[PDB]
DNA sequence: GGAGAATCCCGGTGCCGAGGCCGCTCAATTGGTCGTAGACAGCTCTAGCACCGCTTAAACGCACGTACGCGCTGTCCCCCGCGTTTTAACCGCCAAGGGGATTACTCCCTAGTCTCCAGGCACGTGTCAGATATATACATCCTG
DNA sequence: CAGGATGTATATATCTGACACGTGCCTGGAGACTAGGGAGTAATCCCCTTGGCGGTTAAAACGCGGGGGACAGCGCGTACGTGCGTTTAAGCGGTGCTAGAGCTGTCTACGACCAATTGAGCGGCCTCGGCACCGGGATTCTCC
């Protein structure tokens, strides 16, 4: 088991996610809501992902069945099939 | 020996498989039957919708100096044409980034 | 010699806008995945085309977000982003 | 849950349930005697019980075994009752399930019965019903 | 003999009455006598032939 | 052995017939497969709900025709509506 | 009246219904999904009860 | 022949079995459809509606009424997180909005 | 003269069971039955969608309890897959 | 022909109280074109879809069905009206 | 005499018309609106009270709805004013424009 | 305006992913036939449209004065830019194997039809919860 | 803080019409049945996933300096809420007309279905050139 992978988005990661967002200056207190916001994006996108593998009685996740969980979504991705 | 095998995308001169769009109308669970010009003019509105991203997508290659049509290029031209916007406003492109746009208001 | 501050930020922008590279390190965000994945089912296994579909989803929603968060920062007469407009733009497009 | 059905069958032992019996601890054995006014009057009838392991919460199989007259009771005693498949409560003693199935013997349900042949015999001639059901209380339940 | 049911297994010989089979299933298990039928009261196992390991199957409950 | 089946072949035609001397990227052939599939199912779909809203069992091109004026917005839908219903014109003449 | 209503053991971890019945934890936590979803003694539905005192 | 006995009564349930049924075999959804199903869907629906219904009655009760109105509907959904999220993209026609005032045009 | 249906008996039925003494406007029935016909074209369209990823042909019990388990957000899906199975269970015994 | 004079319909103390509804202190004196802009403009989107489900459905007249058919499928579900 | 400062007469507005729910809007202009707007998509259409009454349902509950996120702006915007600068971000922000 | 640091472009190189050739089989086509969904005529009548008239509450317009939006200013702290140091991502390599995709098959589940009936639908009905009216208490604000 | 002006909730009265109730009937649900194919299960093969390892180094964390921007503050103008007096179409209601929705009854083009035929795309299997890369010259922006 493992923990704390959070951290593993480093602050120069969400800079540079942010750059390309367009934004010239950043507060110090960004980073932390961003963990948040995008653990619980994820955490969002992995439960129905797991619901879908689940369903067909499969060990592994697929890209079929992100892709599947995007699409509920409103967040369709295209370039996996 | 019937007769010479036309499709019917060449008798309407068109690119994409009528006869696949036929199968996949009718293997879809879409209605219990099928009409007959129901797959050509889907088949027609996809080579048009198609065939305009692909004109797109090239003048916006050309406008970078390249040959070979990318994703990075396809997210170009679907941003920059307002009806291709709105149509796909809620899709993702893998490898396409971002328009390239920064605000009045952060230039010095 | 030193540039005045915001010079090299605005370089950064127009070198990030144009290249479409990942910007998240693929490992951690990886464990990250698998960490989160945990709580559903253990011993799971993941597909390298599966978390790669994961981590261009997740940096496009990141981006859109951080659009939305610099446009109301803007919109608050100020070019610094603060965690409240962050919140506002959560909220205002419906997210919580 | 053992305790709970002892505890009842102690309750049971301190309020013998009238007419009707019952008792042994999963198989039980009920008789019950015919009530008043009633074309089974006289006979004595005999129940079985069984036992799952999830009383109160569930209820007890339960039937009839001894042959009767009876559109709400098959050939082999099973019941048709809102309690038993239904309206099975934990709130309620084996003595409100006796005193319901003596009223159903004495008020027949055509509507939802076991055997519609006696059903539509007890719903257009009463009498009849009465008739055959005493002859049946008298050649087993006698 | 052996008996199956599609469930107790095993049951008695080719001798005696369904009524008898289905009231040790039902005294065993809990399930009604007449829950559901005889798939394959009066016939017995000898009437229907049925011989070792034989695949046997088990109403209008309201 | 699974015969998959994508757009590949026809794109690659379309794409030749209007620009003869363009390449393209292998995984920008999968996007424009997911895009045909996309919209392929959105037009699908909105012709089912017309047949079954219009109590009908048949989808034929008028229901494909509403179909995409109801999907498409403003010229590009005008100029899709035009080219199919040349196309089923020219195809019915054959 | 130490004794939980049901199980008449012991009331270990008591819980209070909203309709003022006390019951012990396991009886509490089967009869939350055991046969109705409703109380045995008043028949007070406590399934929304059940979901604001989860969290 | 037999006395009948509707799915739902075998089921313990309320709503319809044979009508969700003859929908699931009318609405084209699949080519069979399987025995079980209708009765899970049903038994879904039933305690969704009773999920919902509990909710409005305990705000009609709290607004000392004995008749369940869309204001109160909509009061019941807007008040549950999980309806609300269920029903965010919904509109009820006459139910009104939330009352809620932010605390910063509250007088101080 | 064409017969249309509703939910409108059962919901009333299952009013009665949740408050005894409580009544219902008109309207507000009309409402009900159309969150009822939205939420089953919601469940049967996510189960037609989980039939056809799976390149199977039957509806069954599974599919509906992976629609609801995708729906239903949170503790509110736990308690609908639980009446789910507990009538299926009834129903199949 | 219909005059344009009938988006002057939509009076300022309606837009107010629409406003109080949904809990606006004070307004300024611009709000009241910008409001009856997006109005018509979200008119217009939904009218769109209404006018051509009557058309495919043959008819003359605009059903309250095509409505709701039209507010469903820009993911505005709307309840009481079948 | 009697005058009560700004302000207060708002806030009971408000108090009012969160707890009613009649339609905020006259049916008659709304009617002529209506058919103006339908008129130059096709003509001489008719229409149904009930499609009239659910159209005006969901125009007032989205401008309810904008109105909600454009003073949760303006608060942002450390202000108590709504002006066409918020509205125009919520919109924005929403992805309606 | 010059220094410097970055950015763009041109040239030679090599590769590897795009483009082209070859079965062959399965998915496409062609031809018949038949039940039928849909197209059309026809009749009915229900609801939409247009109108008139009287009521009046709602919309409109004006004065003001006050509370709020906005501009200016000091500060000051924190965030950006830089350098040095630290480390973990990563590419490469190998190995073990759990698990995904197919085949056979068989058997049980579900489609289909027939017959029967009862629960729900359309329709009367009366009564009862909600609304309006009006006189109360009760709470709120505001100017002193 | 207090009392008056002003809403505002509430009790009771009586109306009223909406809904919970009752009834004829009818069609869709339930039952018994057979047949056929969808899928559950085993076994099998192999392939992509997990796990590890070691050298590189580009990336990340620390830290220091400074400057610029967010923020509290202040003063001022103005515009918008609040009230009151003056129009005005919204609304009701009522009447009348009629066009189009809804239905039933015929009838036929046509699309599903099956048999028979064949060739276009998939897969493989190649060949080369578009582009990534590396060094260097020229250009440009930024700062003092
Ligand atoms: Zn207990």
């Amino acid at each position: 088991v493992l923990r704390d992978n959070i951290q593993g988005i480093t602050k120069p990661a969400i800079r540079r996610l942010a750059r390309r967002g367009g934004v010239k200056r950043i507060s110090g207190l960004i980073y932390e809501e961003t963990r948040g916001v995008l653990k619980v994006f994820l955490e969002n996108v992995i439960r129905d992902a797991v619901t879908y593998t689940e369903h067909a009685k499969r060990k592994t996740v697929t890209a079929m069945d992100v892709v599947y969980a995007l699409k509920r979504q409103g967040r369709t991705l295209y370039g996996f099939g | 020996a019937r007769a010479k095998a036309k499709t019917r995308s060449s008798r309407a001169g068109l690119q994409f498989p009528v006869g696949r769009v036929h199968r996949l109308l009718r293997k879809g669970n879409y209605s219990e039957r099928v009409g007959a010009g129901a797959p050509v003019y889907l088949a027609a509105v996809l080579e048009y919708l198609t065939a305009e991203i692909l004109e797109l997508a090239g003048n916006a290659a050309r406008d970078n100096k390249k040959t070979r049509i990318i994703p990075r290029h396809l997210q170009l031209a679907i941003r920059n044409d307002e009806e291709l916007n709105k149509l796909l406003g809620r899709v993702t492109i893998a490898q396409g980034g971002v328009l390239p746009n920064i605000q009045a208001v952060l230039l010095p | 010699h030193r540039y005045r501050p915001g010079t090299v930020a605005l370089r950064e922008i127009r070198r990030y806008q144009k290249s479409t590279e990942l910007l998240i390190r693929k490992l951690p965000f990886q464990r990250l995945v698998r960490e989160i994945a945990q709580d559903f089912k253990t011993d799971l296994r993941f597909q390298s085309s599966a978390v790669m579909a994961l981590q261009e989803a997740s940096e496009a929603y990141l981006v859109g977000l951080f659009e939305d968060t610099n446009l109301s920062a803007i919109h608050a007469k100020r070019v610094t982003i603060m965690p409240k407009d962050i919140q506002l733009a959560r909220r205002i497009r419906g997210e919580r | 849950a053992l305790k709970r059905i002892n505890k009842e069958l102690s309750d049971l032992a301190r309020d013998p349930p009238a007419q009707s019996s019952a008792g042994p601890m999963f198989h039980w054995q009920a008789t019950i005697m015919g009530p008043n006014d009633s074309p089974y009057q006289g006979g004595v009838f005999f129940l079985t019980i069984h036992f799952p392991t999830d009383y109160p919460f569930k209820p007890p199989k339960v039937a009839f075994t001894t042959r009767i007259y009876h559109p709400n009771i098959n050939s082999n005693g099973s019941i048709c009752l809102d309690i038993l498949r239904s309206q099975w409560s934990p709130a309620l003693t084996i003595s409100k399930v006796l005193l319901s199935i003596s009223s159903l013997l004495s008020d027949p349900n055509p509507d939802d019965p076991l055997v519609p042949e006696i059903a539509r015999i007890y719903k257009t001639d009463r009498d009849k019903y009465n008739r055959i059901s005493r002859e049946w209380t008298q050649k087993y339940a006698m | 003999m052996q008996i199956f049911v599609k469930t107790i297994t095993l049951e008695v010989e080719p001798s005696d009455t369904i009524e008898n089979v289905k009231a040790k299933i039902q005294d065993k298990e809990g399930i009604p006598p007449d829950q559901q039928r005889l798939i394959f009261d009066g016939r017995t196992l000898s009437d229907y032939n049925i011989q070792k390991e034989s695949t046997l199957h088990l109403l209008r409950g309201c | 052995r699974s015969r998959k089946e994508s757009y590949s072949v026809y794109v690659y035609k379309v794409l030749k017939q209007v620009h003869p001397d363009t390449g393209i990227s292998s995984k920008a052939m999968g996007i424009m497969n997911s895009f045909v599939n996309d919209i392929f199912e959105r037009i699908a779909g909105e012709a089912s709900r017309l047949a079954h809203y219009n109590k009908r069992s048949t989808i034929t091109s008028r229901e494909i025709q509403t179909a995409v004026r109801l999907l498409l917005p403003g010229e590009l839908a005008k100029h899709a509506v035009s080219e199919g219903t040349k196309a089923v014109t020219k195809y019915t003449s054959a | 009246e130490c004794q939980c209503g049901i199980c008449m053991e012991i009331l270990v971890e008591p819980v209070t219904l909203p309709c003022n019945h006390t019951l012990c934890k396991p009886c509490f936590q089967s009869t939350v999904e055991k046969a109705s979803l409703c109380c045995p003694f008043c028949r007070r539905r406590v399934s929304s009860w059940t979901r604001y005192h989860t969290r």
